[PDB]
């Protein structure tokens, strides 16, 4: 079976499956857990670092594609580059031309139809890195999850990554709860740090290992790295 | 429009294409090249899966590159074509950009990158060949030989052998080569590359041919008998004991 | 002998092109989704599960409007269905600036169908995983039209695709049976988030939200619009009813 | 056959984690960062007595401020310091200033996953990934002292030291135990001389290993034989000395 | 996709062999069996034409000597089609080279031009190599009369008397023992002859099925001639050397 | 999209062979037989009109085709691949010759191009051989009437007369019998018949054969008059009529 | 090597099996269609199926107008059908551009041949799973009717059939034509030779037809066009009054 | 223009050439050797627009030194000015032609004569006993056409340049800063130091 259908992305198993496209998804799963919740007034991102050793660096999972907009990546880092660098285009794009900021929402429809030409056609890949995109726009604030499938998921919430199902568990119960943490930035991201920790296991989070990115409505998207963290472990 | 990875690496880290060509390397009819004090020789023998060719016009095994560098090699005949000429080409462009000829170690480092480019460009499988450049940069005394290989490697020696039965000729210069002092003569340099050659060519008078190379563009061949009296003191340095 | 699912455009000893019928399975498994033919519109309807609550509502919306004047609705792979959509807008785009007409259906349905048969013609491509149902107002009336990987296509009273297809069917049928004379763009709305509703029970486990979309020549001026409101709450209580 | 860029049932791509399989094989080589410096040393590992040693260069300048040592299909590694040296001096020309080591080794990784039979998102044309890691170590004015692992797969970390080729898992258990946040430039140098001693088959000498480092002072420098020798000396002494 | 059906013509099997160049020259050896001699004051080319029938038009035929010049021509052992495309780039690359530098083509870089051409389906592009093997009969005023052999491989060699084809190891048995040095072309036709009429597959040796040509420097005039002989004129040569 | 077919199909077998080559040739041989036999003063060639049904007009398809006023050719194998190559041919002989020279080809040289393309099928990427052998007959001032056969694999010869497909062995025999250096044309044309006789199994008359020849000039069939050196083409196609009243001097 | 049979190689006994299969989607449609050619006129019938209920009849077809001129019925998947009809108008609107006059049938049948011929031997193009029927009242040879398959095969007819039951419906226009003596149906109006047509198609399939169990296309000096239900019902009444 | 001359005696062909280079109102430079060697016995001189002129020259030296390495042969003059020849052939429909005139001396070895060639930038091409580029033709084409002789010997080939020179500094207009003078013979190519005041 599978092994004779999961030669490329241009071919469907017996079942109308696409094994390239599922093991690509794979690559997300073995990657570091990483989180994203919105209110009304902001969104934020919450990443776990991972490192080699013990003497390297923990590898950053957060870019910022335009003050209003940023993204959190588990799986291929060179997959996140290159999608986040089409993302910084298209803002820019939308900016230069139109001298209007990018809908997240139209951010995300952008993504998921340059991941799906790498679905039906021969030669190429599938990207391997799922990505959660947050951002305030003329709408307010904005949570999408991507996947390399192309599917692309406006939620109030979620998380990706390995173990992710326990943080996704806790904000499908803590949602009414978050989602009204409306003018107070410091509550949304604690709310965050609580539910990435709820997919720990090996270790704890730590200064130069916890990650959050948050923007919103007079919040230009920034990144903050650890002694910025410290005050939320 | 064919583009077909041919050089792909395999489970254990290995591109077997490129593997693959140096075993027609090895097959090869053995190339060894050693440096004087003042020069640098280069020795080829000659199959004789069939004998009754043309000497005149059949093409040797030593290629001159420009006035100062020569090439040799072991592997497909065909294939080395293809690198003496982009290395004629590029010792022209060189003189004319730089108004300077190439050193030897340039003209390898060319010749080897054409060769590893060969290695990951799709739609061409490697060179099946190994060459030794040997020669004096620009008014410089100082003897130069230097080794390509199919996978793009290359490195400078004070003596190798490729092709067949390398690894008998190898032996024989790490155990008769003193780095301490080198053949201080053009004469009893082209004498230990003939005995090296000997101790694969099996009595070979007409499958020997030598090419010594001095400073300033200094390049000539051996003729056969020139060769052959080298031969014939060396089966007497035996036959003395 | 065998192998000869494993490339595209390859003909199986009996005539068939396995690859299609496989992304036929991929359709299979996905969401419902209807289109209803009434006297001067369509309406179109889809399922739209509810994986979790963290699925802001009514915000992942699946209809997509080409032009001005068409609506599209499709199950199976939904980034394939996007291709096809932005396919069908630079297609909708070219032929206005030709003929500068707004494409009639038939001629845009064609334009899908051609580009989607087109993909059945090379192993180098693979099939689209969905099936469409897309339709709207013309220069002569109202159309309906779905659309199989194959590139085959149709013009339908009423049509269904997904895991409810037979469900759905089933309910069309007894429409078309119970209206000869033609139901109406009002009537369409509500019967078609009543089909939605009893085709769920294939899928009876999960949670989903309703989403309707029309173009009726009196109720929306003959351009695609979605049903938002009042006019979606009264078809999906009309469901909620029935299902009773 | 199977793409060149194709997915493992794992997730991976077979030709990146093949590719680091080559790598394995390679010479060792090890770099360490201080705040008074980057030292970077590799094993020569010439395969034969008549090849001179000191005509293989595994060690390489990218600008003044950084510094490169490779390891595994060496062959593999000239275009990238190429595409290195020509996006440092490129910038400097555009923009009066040098460029930073994290900037420099981005720009190397970005070549990594180029390469495929026709892989949809842009023009990589090169059938196979490279078969060598490297390790990039320089100086900037924002970041100080640095040291990167660019791999084949595209990805690239930053270590206080790190050890790549044959003896890495080794050495790289080695550097976890003397590595210390205030070691200094001579600790590192005679750190990285015993470890390759460690790893190597052959007996450490300097003719069959290279020392080199990157200072602000005085930017990248290759040691020359006398200067290791020296150093090697010293090390057998600290080390006979208990 | 494509490559699962790509015979990959151009690579190395693990000896370090090139199978496609190997099964072609396999080819090869199945052909008509020509034969190259050079003398003092000339060249020889003569060849067995494989398969021959009442009906054939022999005056009219020419499958195995062609002229690329008027001092060069080649013996051909393969497949015709395949040394006609190469003949005629060869006959470009000679006049290329007349107009270029107003002298005609040294053998030896027409040789190398044509061999380096079959050189280059060795490595790149994936396509088969040609199969066929050529015996160049040439002269140029810096080497004289030479003669020179190419294969599918690209490899090229000079030879004083050499056979490609069928049989080309009896026949270079025989031909290395009774060549001479000091040969004159008269003693090299009738060396042809005799060794092809000992290594024909076929009951006698007749004229009908052969093809001979000469390039000699006829003494009265001071220029090179070449000349394709006629049906008739092999007839009486076969006479003359006691083949009858 | 996009051929990426760009590697041969058509490749060395370790015995030698070319096994594309060999299995057109296999097509060749199932299909209907085709001769030509060459005269003093012309050529005929001929086969059989195979009629796949009763209900389709067997004159609306030609195998014998015009190349060139003074060249005609015939085929056993796959007839579409050949309708194709006759229209490559025709095309070839005015884009390579009559557009340069200002006259049409020799019937050498148009075979020649004829082979070239069959050639390249054989070593072309993405492409398989042409599924035919064609017999070309014609005549030009310099050479006077020629008969040549085109093989898939793009070699060709020369014959006095031959045969091609289905019964070619027993046709080919039956040619070397009644050939002969002295033939006049209607003598050919008869033996031609006699030939096509033995090879086909129902009905023989002028509708179910079709036959041409290379001749004399058809000044008739020039379409205008006035210019001296303009004589017609040589090229006929015998009608219906014209056979059958040989068939009963059969 | 198994491989020659996935593209279209020859295979050792020189056949083409991609082809082969290819023929075998014609009938995929389970429906047979036949032509005729009257005094002036060619008819094209073919049955017309709709399972379905949801679908509108409409829209189901199988006959198309090519040009003014040329009517095309096709027996094979819709898909392919609408592929080859797309080109046909598209080939058959050029040559009126570049050549001044409409195209032939018969050269709009060899060229869509010579196109399948293609598919034929390039590997990457498959065959279309399609026979095409071609009619009209050529202004030089007059009712005309050319048919194409995915050999790249072609050539005229008298009349012919197309589909799983061909050769029941051949046999019976053969023997018609074998008593007639001559090559086609001697009435001087298209409706009486569509009369024919759907007599003969009867006859040989052993069925009864309702106006919307067939599909008829007609073509006369100048002009293609299909009949309506309603043109159809007229002509079944008709023949039902002969019965 | 710049002065570029040549001519063939008996065993040898000289070529005289200016050595002024001028710039607007400024003689940039007085010891230019507008000269190019080929191969050891074929000599170019070359007189024209201001950056073709020396690009062009290296441009054919480059490809007559590698045919000389490639084929381990000496073309002959022939061969080499049939080259030239067809190069600026070539240019001269170009988007932008060299705009190039050469005098191409040579000895062939194999001939044992000397032979010169003028070559202008359209590509016309003839062999000549004398030939010149420029305004001096005007007046050294007949003043050879007068003085000049066969059987000439290198000596009196010289001699005879020296009044070419001497009429060219006396009615031309520019200040060309005397010449260069170069011998090409069966020996090769050598530069005659002492025409200042021969």
């Amino acid at each position: 079976f599978r092994n004779n259908y999961d030669g490329d992305t241009v071919t469907f198993s017996p079942t109308g499956r696409l094994f390239q496209v599922e093991y690509a998804l794979e690559a997300i799963k073995q990657g570091s857990v990483t989180v994203g919740l919105r209110s009304n007034t902001h969104a934020v991102l919450v990443a776990l670092k991972r490192n080699a050793d013990e003497l390297s660096s923990y590898q950053k999972k957060i870019i910022k594609c335009d003050e209003h907009m940023g993204l959190s990546l588990a799986g291929l880092a060179p997959d996140a580059r290159v999608l986040s660098n089409y993302l910084r285009q298209q803002c820019n794009y939308s900016s230069l031309v139109f001298n209007r900021k990018l809908a997240v929402e139209r951010a995300g429809h952008l993504l998921c139809d340059k991941a799906q030409k790498n679905t039906q056609s021969y030669g190429g890949r599938p990207y391997g890195v799922g990505l959660l995109i947050i951002g305030y726009d003329k709408s307010g604030a904005h949570l999408l999850e991507f996947q390399p499938s192309g599917n692309v998921t406006e939620l109030y919430g979620t998380a990706i990554g390995a173990r992710s199902q326990g943080a996704k568990t806790y904000l499908e119960r803590t949602l009414d709860t978050f989602i009204k943490i409306d003018g107070n930035p410091d509550e949304l991201i604690k709310a965050g740090v609580e539910a990435i920790s709820q997919s720990l296991r090996d270790e704890s989070l730590t200064v130069d290992n916890l990650s959050i990115a948050i923007v919103g409505k007079d919040t230009p998207f920034t990144i903050y790295d650890g002694e910025a963290v410290a005050k939320y472990i | 429009g064919y583009d077909r990875a041919l050089s792909i690496f395999s489970p254990d880290g290995h591109i077997f294409q490129v593997e693959y060509a140096l075993e027609a390397v090895k097959r090869g009819t053995c190339a060894v090249g050693v440096k004087g004090k003042n020069c640098v020789v280069l020795g080829c023998e000659r199959r004789s899966t069939l004998k009754l060719q043309d000497t005149r016009i059949t093409p040797s095994k030593v290629s001159k590159i420009d006035s100062h560098v020569v090439l040799s090699f072991s592997g497909l005949n065909a294939d080395s074509r293809i690198l003496i000429e982009k290395a004629r080409v590029e010792a022209q462009s060189h003189r004319l950009t730089l108004e300077d000829p190439v050193t030897v170690e340039y003209l390898t480092r060319y010749v080897a990158g054409v060769q590893q480019r060969y290695t990951q460009s799709g739609g061409v499988r490697p060179f099946g060949v190994s060459t030794l450049i040997a020669g004096f940069d620009p008014r410089d005394d100082e003897p130069k030989l230097y080794q390509t290989e199919p996978s793009g490697i290359y490195s400078s020696w004070s003596a190798q052998t490729i092709g067949r039965n390398s690894k008998t000729v190898r032996e024989f210069l790490e155990k008769n080569y003193d780095r301490k002092e080198p053949p201080a003569t053009v004469e009893e340099c082209v004498k230990l590359t003939v005995r090296s050659l000997l101790e694969v060519v099996q009595t070979g008078a007409k499958n020997i041919e030598i090419t010594v190379v001095k400073p300033d563009s200094d390049i000539v061949a051996l003729s056969s008998e020139e060769i052959n009296q080298y031969v014939t003191q060396i089966e007497q340095e035996k036959q003395e004991q | 002998g065998t192998g000869y699912d494993l490339s595209n455009s390859v003909f199986s000893p009996d005539g068939r092109n396995f690859q299609v019928e496989y992304a036929v399975k991929a359709v299979e498994n996905g969401t419902t989704s209807i289109g209803i033919k009434c006297n001067d519109g369509v309406v179109f309807a889809v399922e739209k599960l509810i994986t979790s609550k963290l699925l802001v509502p009514q915000k992942n919306v699946k209809i997509q409007v080409v032009d001005r004047h068409i609506g599209c609705v499709y199950s199976g792979l939904i980034p394939d269905g996007r291709h096809l959509v932005n396919r069908g807008r630079e297609e909708a785009a070219s032929f206005k600036k030709l003929y500068k007409t707004p494409i009639p259906i038939p001629a845009f349905a064609d334009r899908l169908g051609q580009y989607v048969q087109a993909h059945t013609l090379y192993n180098s491509v693979r099939p689209f995983g969905v099936s469409t149902i897309f339709g709207g107002v013309d220069k002569n009336g109202a159309h309906l039209y779905m659309l199989e990987p194959s590139g085959s296509y149709w013009g339908y009273k009423g049509a269904a695709t997904g895991k409810g297809r037979q469900s759905a069917k089933a309910e069309l049928e007894k429409l078309v049976d119970h209206h000869p004379e033609g139901l109406s763009a009002r009537e369409a709305v509500k019967q078609a988030a009543k089909i939605i509703y009893l085709a769920h029970e294939d899928n009876k486990e999960k949670d989903f939200e309703l989403e309707i979309s029309w173009c009726s020549l009196s109720e929306t001026n003959g351009l695609h619009k979605f049903v938002k409101g009042d006019l979606l709450q009264e078809a999906i209580d009309f469901a909620q009813k029935e299902i009773n | 056959d199977r793409g060149v860029s194709t997915f493992s049932p794992e997730g991976r791509l077979f030709q990146v984690e093949y590719s680091l399989e080559a790598i394995k094989l390679g010479s060792t080589a090890i770099g360490i960062a201080t705040k008074e410096g980057v030292v970077l040393g590799v094993e020569k590992r010439a395969t034969s007595p008549l090849l001179e040693s000191d005509s293989i260069e595994k060690i390489v300048e990218i600008d003044r401020h950084i510094g490169c040592a490779m390891s595994g299909l060496t062959a593999d590694a000239r275009s990238m310091i190429e595409h290195a040296r020509t996006a440092a001096v490129t910038h400097n020309l555009y923009y009066d200033e040098d460029i930073n080591v994290e900037s420099l080794t981005q720009s190397v990784c970005d070549l990594a996953l180029r390469f495929g039979e026709g892989a949809s998102g842009e023009e990589r044309l090169m059938s196979r990934p490279f078969g060598v890691a490297l390790l990039i170590a320089g100086h900037d004015a924002d970041d100080g002292y640095q040291l990167f692992h660019a791999e084949p797969s595209g990805t690239f970390y930053r270590y206080n030291a790190k050890a790549i080729g044959s003896g890495s898992e080794g050495a790289q258990a080695e550097l976890l135990n003397e590595w210390h946040s205030s070691l200094t430039l001579k600790e590192a140098e005679l750190l990285v001389l015993k470890i390759l001693k460690q790893v190597m088959e052959e007996k450490l000498d300097e003719n069959n290993a290279q020392l080199s480092c990157i200072t602000k002072q005085d930017g990248f420098k290759i040691y020359d034989n006398e200067k290791t020798a020296e150093l090697i000396k010293e090390l057998k002494e600290k080390e006979a000395a208990e | 996709g494509s490559r699962r059906y790509d015979s990959r013509t151009t690579i190395f099997s693990p000896e370090g062999r090139l199978y496609q160049v190997e099964y072609a020259l396999e080819s090869i050896s199945h052909a008509g069996t020509a034969i190259g001699i050079m003398a003092s004051d000339g060249i020889v080319l003569a060849a067995e034409r494989k398969v021959t029938s009442t009906l054939l038009e022999q005056d009219t035929s020419t499958e195995k000597l062609y002229k690329l010049n008027d001092k060069i021509a080649v013996a051909v052992a393969g497949l015709t089609a395949d040394a006609e495309i190469l003949i005629n780039t060869a006959r470009i690359h000679a006049q290329n080279y007349l107009k270029t530098y107003n002298e005609d083509i040294p053998v030896e870089i027409l040789v190398r031009r044509l061999s380096d051409i079959k050189q280059g389906y060795t490595q790149h592009g994936g396509l088969r190599p040609f199969g066929v093997s050529f015996i160049y009969a040439g002269y140029d005023d810096r080497y004289g009369y030479q003669l020179y052999t190419s294969n599918p491989s690209g490899n090229y060699t000079g030879w004083k008397a050499i056979s490609v084809g069928a049989n080309t190891s009896a026949a270079q048995t025989l031909l290395q023992m009774d060549y001479k040095d000091d040969m004159k072309v008269d003693d090299a036709i009738e060396l042809a002859l005799k060794t092809l009429s000992k290594t024909t597959d076929s009951s006698a040796l007749t004229y009908d099925r052969l093809e001979f040509a000469t390039i000699r420097k006829g003494a009265n005039d001071g220029e090179v001639y070449q000349k394709i002989f006629k049906p008739q004129e092999i007839k009486d040569i076969l006479v003359k050397t006691g083949i009858t | 999209m996009t051929d990426r077919y760009s590697f041969s199909l058509t490749t060395f077998s370790p015995s030698g062979k070319l096994g594309q080559i060999d299995y057109a040739l296999t097509a060749v041989k199932q299909g209907v037989t085709s001769l030509g036999i060459k005269a003093t003063n012309g050529v005929v060639i001929a086969t059989e009109k195979k009629s796949s049904s009763p209900l389709a007009m067997s004159e609306t398809l030609s195998k014998v085709s015009l190349l060139t006023p003074d060249i005609g050719a015939v085929y056993s194998g796959m007839g579409p691949d050949y309708r194709v190559l006759v229209d490559k041919s025709r095309k070839v002989a005015h884009t390579s010759y009559k557009r340069i020279y200002g006259e049409y080809p020799p019937t050498k040289l148009l075979v020649s191009e004829v082979a070239k393309i069959m050639q390249e099928a054989t070593q072309s990427g993405g492409v398989r051989p042409f599924g035919v052998s064609l017999l070309i007959a014609g005549h030009d001032e310099f050479n006077g009437f020629s008969l040549y056969q085109v093989d898939p694999s793009g070699s060709y010869f020369p014959w006095k007369a031959t045969a091609i497909g289905k019964g070619s062995v027993a046709a080919k025999t039956f040619l070397e019998k009644r050939w002969n250096d002295e033939l006049e044309l209607e003598d050919a044309i008869h033996i031609a018949l006699l030939t096509l006789k033995e090879s086909v199994e129902g009905e023989f008359n002028g509708d179910t054969i079709e036959l041409a020849i290379i001749g004399d000039e058809n000044p008739d069939l020039l379409g205008y008059t006035g210019i001296p050196t303009d004589k017609g083409p040589r090229f006929r196609k015998l009608t219906s009529q014209e056979i059958n009243d040989r068939l009963e001097a059969l | 090597a198994g491989y020659d049979r996935h593209i279209t190689i020859f295979s050792p006994e020189g056949r083409l099996y991609q082809v082969e299969y290819a023929f075998k989607a014609t009938n995929q449609t389970n429906i047979n269609s036949l032509a005729v050619r009257g005094k002036d006129c060619t008819v094209v019938i073919s049955q017309k199926k709709v399972p379905d209920k949801l679908l509108d009849p409409t829209t189901v077809s199988y006959i198309f107008c090519i040009s003014r001129t040329i009517g095309m019925v096709v027996n094979g998947p819709i898909p392919d059908a609408r592929n080859a009809a797309l080109r046909a108008k598209a080939e058959a609107a050029e040559f009126r551009y570049k050549y001044g006059y409409d195209m032939p049938c018969d050269v709009l049948a060899k060229r869509m041949a010579n196109l399948s011929q293609i598919y034929t031997q390039r590997a990457y193009m498959r065959p279309l799973g399609v026979i095409l029927t071609f009619v009209s009242v050529d202004e030089e040879l007059g009712p005309s009717i050319y048919k194409t398959d995915p050999a790249g095969y072609y050539v005229g007819y008298k009349a012919t059939a197309t589909g799983p039951k061909q050769q029941e419906i051949t046999t019976n226009l053969e023997n018609h034509f074998k008593k007639s003596k001559i090559d086609h149906i001697n009435e001087e109006s298209w409706e009486k030779v569509v009369e024919f047509a759907i007599t003969h198609m009867i006859d040989a399939l052993g069925t009864e037809f309702s106006k919307n169990d067939l599909e008829v296309g007609v073509a006369t000096k100048d002009k293609f066009f299909t009949l309506s239900a309603e043109n159809i019902e007229e002509r079944l009444v008709a023949i039902a009054e002969q019965d | 223009m710049d002065i570029i001359l040549g001519i063939r005696v008996q065993d040898s062909v000289i070529l005289a050439s200016s050595k002024a280079v001028t710039r607007g109102i400024s003689v940039l430079k007085d010891s230019d050797d507008k000269t190019r060697q080929l191969s050891p016995h074929t000599l170019m001189s070359f007189a024209g627009e201001a950056g073709d002129t020396v690009q062009f020259a290296e441009y054919i030296q480059a490809n007559i030194q590698l045919y000389s390495i490639r084929e381990d042969y000496e073309l002959s003059p022939q061969a080499v000015s049939s080259f030239v020849r067809q190069e600026l052939a070539k240019s001269i429909r170009s988007r932008r032609p060299y705009q190039v005139n050469v005098l191409i001396g040579g000895y062939d070895k194999k001939k044992n004569k000397p032979e010169l060639y003028q070559i202008d930038y359209l590509g016309t091409k003839v062999e000549l006993p004398y030939g010149a580029h420029g305004y001096s033709g005007f007046y050294t084409f007949s003043l050879l056409d007068h003085h000049y002789r066969p059987d000439m010997t290198t000596e009196e080939g010289l001699d005879l340049l020296k009044l070419c020179v001497q009429e060219l500094e006396k009615r031309m207009p520019m200040d060309f800063k005397g010449v260069i003078v170069k011998i090409v013979d069966k020996d090769g190519i050598r530069q005659v130091d002492d025409f200042q005041a021969q």
